[PDB]
This record gives structure tokens, sequence and C-alpha cells, in this order.
């Protein structure tokens, strides 16, 4: 089985900016009889399904754009995206045709953008879900650059990290920031022996995190 | 115009059987070949096999994985293409593809979701989140809904049914126990609510289930 390794797993590049990315085949998939290298490129967008854009190494699909360009022969390709949009925001996947097919393991593509904070908001248990005997608290961290972000539960002053469930989007098309939820579940006994929640995010945007805050008691 | 429709995904058990179906239109479909392509949930595309055209007598190919597993076939009358799953485990869960295929003018599915597991189909609980009662407002305001503990995937969130869509994050769903959660926020102007109604629509078609959650102050 012929095997396909994609570098880089990702990069990150600011709109204009031109990216190169690299396939390599465990072997040549130059067809002697056509004399065209059975390689393609396919983008894939988060929650759709893969688009073709580049076949025999370097056709462009109809009515893909010309930054896209594909080159290479024998076992060593690239995929060009010049003047990168942020729409081109997607998993690119090599793929060979040359016996059976196989994919690569993907690049993912990341748009650079200039940092921004968090907007934090906390909500406490809603009543429906505390007749059901749960409680969650729940921490919105959103509009934010860049992706990596920490964020810290406190009850009654105390650091929690058991049932902590976070969940980030993926990059944003419209303006390039990062979302993220972040979750907190305990039972309705324990929630009720307690009376202050606390989230807090730290990002490099500052050296103080960003504090949200419910009191029972209030 | 090209199309391929995929359908027959859903739950099923370990060690179960499925038969997935991708009806196809607008195209001679006994000149090309098929091919059956999948997605684990934030993973990269396997191909799993093909079948070939009228010229070359509809012979089958199968990856490693799947091989003596799984069996591609073809109605050339009604122009669908089928793959046959058998003794289905856990690491099947995907989305499967159709992909129309030849040996390019390219032509994918929508996909359809297979889930392998001993979890049950269980309707989403639908919790609003609404600001602390001890919360106060500034010039927008972020409120929520969180989806909690459904099975399977996948469930869709709307605010006030897609109108409120520019100020919307809806984040992907992560398993535990093995059961899905959850969230998703919308921010609209201070001025807005509560003084006009806000609504979440969350749509669980496995279970067949529709809930609009209006978020009340409190």
């Amino acid at each position: 089985d012929i095997v396909m390794s994609q570098s880089p797993s990702s990069l990150a590049v600011s709109a204009g900016e031109k990216v190169t990315m690299s396939c390599k085949s465990s072997q040549s998939l130059l067809n002697s009889r056509t004399r065209k290298n059975y390689l393609a490129w396919y983008q894939q967008k988060p929650g759709q399904s893969p688009k073709l854009l580049i076949y025999w190494a370097s056709t462009r699909e109809s009515g893909v754009p010309d930054r896209f360009t594909g080159s290479g022969s024998g076992t060593d390709f690239t995929l060009t995206i010049t003047s990168v949009q942020a729409e081109d925001l997607a998993v690119y996947y090599c793929k060979q045709s040359y016996n059976l097919r196989t994919f690569g393991g993907g690049t993912k593509l990341e748009i650079k953008r200039a940092d921004a904070a968090p907007t934090v908001s906390i909500f406490p248990p809603s009543s429906e879900q505390l007749t059901s005997g749960g409680a969650s608290v729940v921490c919105f961290l959103n509009n934010f650059y860049p992706k990596d972000i920490n964020v810290k539960w406190k009850i009654d002053g105390s650091e929690r990290q058991n049932g902590v469930l976070n969940s980030w989007t993926d990059q944003d098309s419209k303006d390039s920031t990062y979302s993220m939820s972040s979750t907190l579940t305990l039972t309705k006994d324990e929630y009720e022996r307690h009376n202050s929640y606390t989230c807090e995010a730290t990002h490099k945007t500052s050296t103080s995190p960003i504090v949200k805050s419910f009191n029972r008691n209030e | 115009e090209v199309k391929l429709v995929e359908s027959g995904g859903g739950l099923v058990q370990s060690g179960g059987s499925l038969r997935l179906s991708c009806a196809t239109s607008g195209f001679t479909f006994t000149d090309y070949y098929m091919s059956w392509v999948r997605q684990p949930p934030g993973k990269a595309l396997e191909w799993l096999g093909f079948i070939r055209n009228k010229a070359n007598g509809y012979t089958t190919e199968y990856s490693p994985s799947v091989k003596g597993r799984f069996t591609i076939s073809r109605d050339n009358s009604q122009s669908i293409l089928y793959l046959q799953m058998n003794t289905l485990r856990a690491e099947d869960s995907a989305t499967y593809y159709c992909a129309r295929d030849h040996d390019r003018f390219s032509y994918w599915g929508q996909g359809t979701l297979v889930t392998v597991s001993a979890a049950k189909t269980t309707p989403p609980s639908v919790y609003p989140l609404a600001p602390g009662s001890a919360a106060q407002t500034n010039s927008m305001v972020t409120l929520g809904c969180l989806v909690k503990g459904y099975f399977p995937e996948p469930v869709t969130v709307t605010w006030n049914s897609g109108s409120l869509s520019s100020g919307v994050h809806t984040f992907p769903a992560v398993l535990q126990s093995d059961l899905y959660t959850l969230s998703s926020s919308v921010t609209v102007p201070s001025s807005t609510w509560p003084s006009e109604t806000v609504t979440c629509n969350v749509a669980h078609p496995a279970s067949s289930t529709k809930v609009d959650k209006k978020i009340v102050p409190r």
C-alpha cells in the first residue's frame, strides 16, 4: 500500500502571504503510459465535504482560483497558495490514485490576525437543570486570538479540575477569531453547599486573568 | 447538475451490520468508478474502496482496513451505489462519503453519519443560560443554551429561527460519560432583551425532537 506523508501538520499566516505545503509518497506516482503524476489536492472546510482543487499534480479543477498551484513529480509534491485569503481556512489533503487511493494526513491552514482579548461571561445552573438533580456552571470566552487560552474554575476560592468540559470553535470565517465554552458540572448537592463560583481566563493579551463570578448569597 | 445523496447512516451496536446508499443523478452512472471514503470526527480522510465502471466490468477494490468486511455494489438501472458494512466496531464511527471517481470533474455527497456504540438514542436536555439575578448590565448582553445528555450526534441550534445569526457561536459537542453535550451563545444589544423574545431552537433528528427554549430573565 502506498504511504502518503504531508508536512507540516499545521501552519498559520496572515492574509496576502504565501504558503507552501509538502506531500511525499512512498513510491513514484508517475504513470508510464499517460506520463501523468496521479496526485491530487483537496480542500476541506469545517462542516463540509472535501473539494477537489488540483489533479494530475498540477491541473487546476474548473473554477478554482489561480492562486492555488500544484507542482512536483515522482515522490515529492507541493501545493502553493499565493495571496492567502481568510476563506482559504481549511484542511488540505493530498491523495494518490496511482495504485488504489490513499490520503495524506492533512495540513491545517490557520489565518493570522491581530491579538484580541476574550469577552467572558458566566452563567449559573438553570432552575430546570436543578430539578433534574444536576448543576452545570457555564463560562463563554468569545472572539479572541490567538487560540491558546487557559480557563480555571474556583469554588469558594478553591480550584476545581474534575467535571470541567471545554470546547473550542473553528477559527471564525468572518473575523478570524476563536471562541470557547467551559462547563463545570457538579451534583446539585455539591452546588448547594458552596456560594461563590469563579471562571478565570488567562490569555496573552493580559498578564491579569479575566475573571467572572457569581455568589449565591447575592 | 450532478448530485450524490448518501443515506442509511445511523446508530448501530458493536458487531452490527449496516448498508449505506448513495443515490446519483445528472450523469451517466455506468461511465464512472465510484469511491467510498470516511472521516471519523476530527480525524483524517480514509479511502475505503471503489467499484469500477462498465468498461471495467464493475470490479471492486478495498483498502486493507475493510477488505473482506465491507462490500461495495451498485444498481446500474437506478444509478445507486451501496456499501455493505459488517461486524462493525467503534473505530468505524465516522462520516461516510461517496465520490464519483473514473480514471476529474469532482463530485462528493454530503456524507452520512455512522455511529457504533452501546449507548442508546437519547434526546437532549435543553437549559436556558440567562445572567444571574444579581448581574449588572452594559450595552451588549450574552445569552446561551446548554444542550446536554443527547445521543447520537448531530444536534442543530438556531436563534430566533436564524434571524440572530451574526452574534451566534455554537460550540462543537463533546462526549462525556457516553452522552454528548454542547452549548451555544448569542450576543444581542441590551436594549433588545428582555424587551424582545430570544429563543434557541434545538433539533435532534435521531430522537425526532425539536425544542424551542425561550430565554427569560432571572
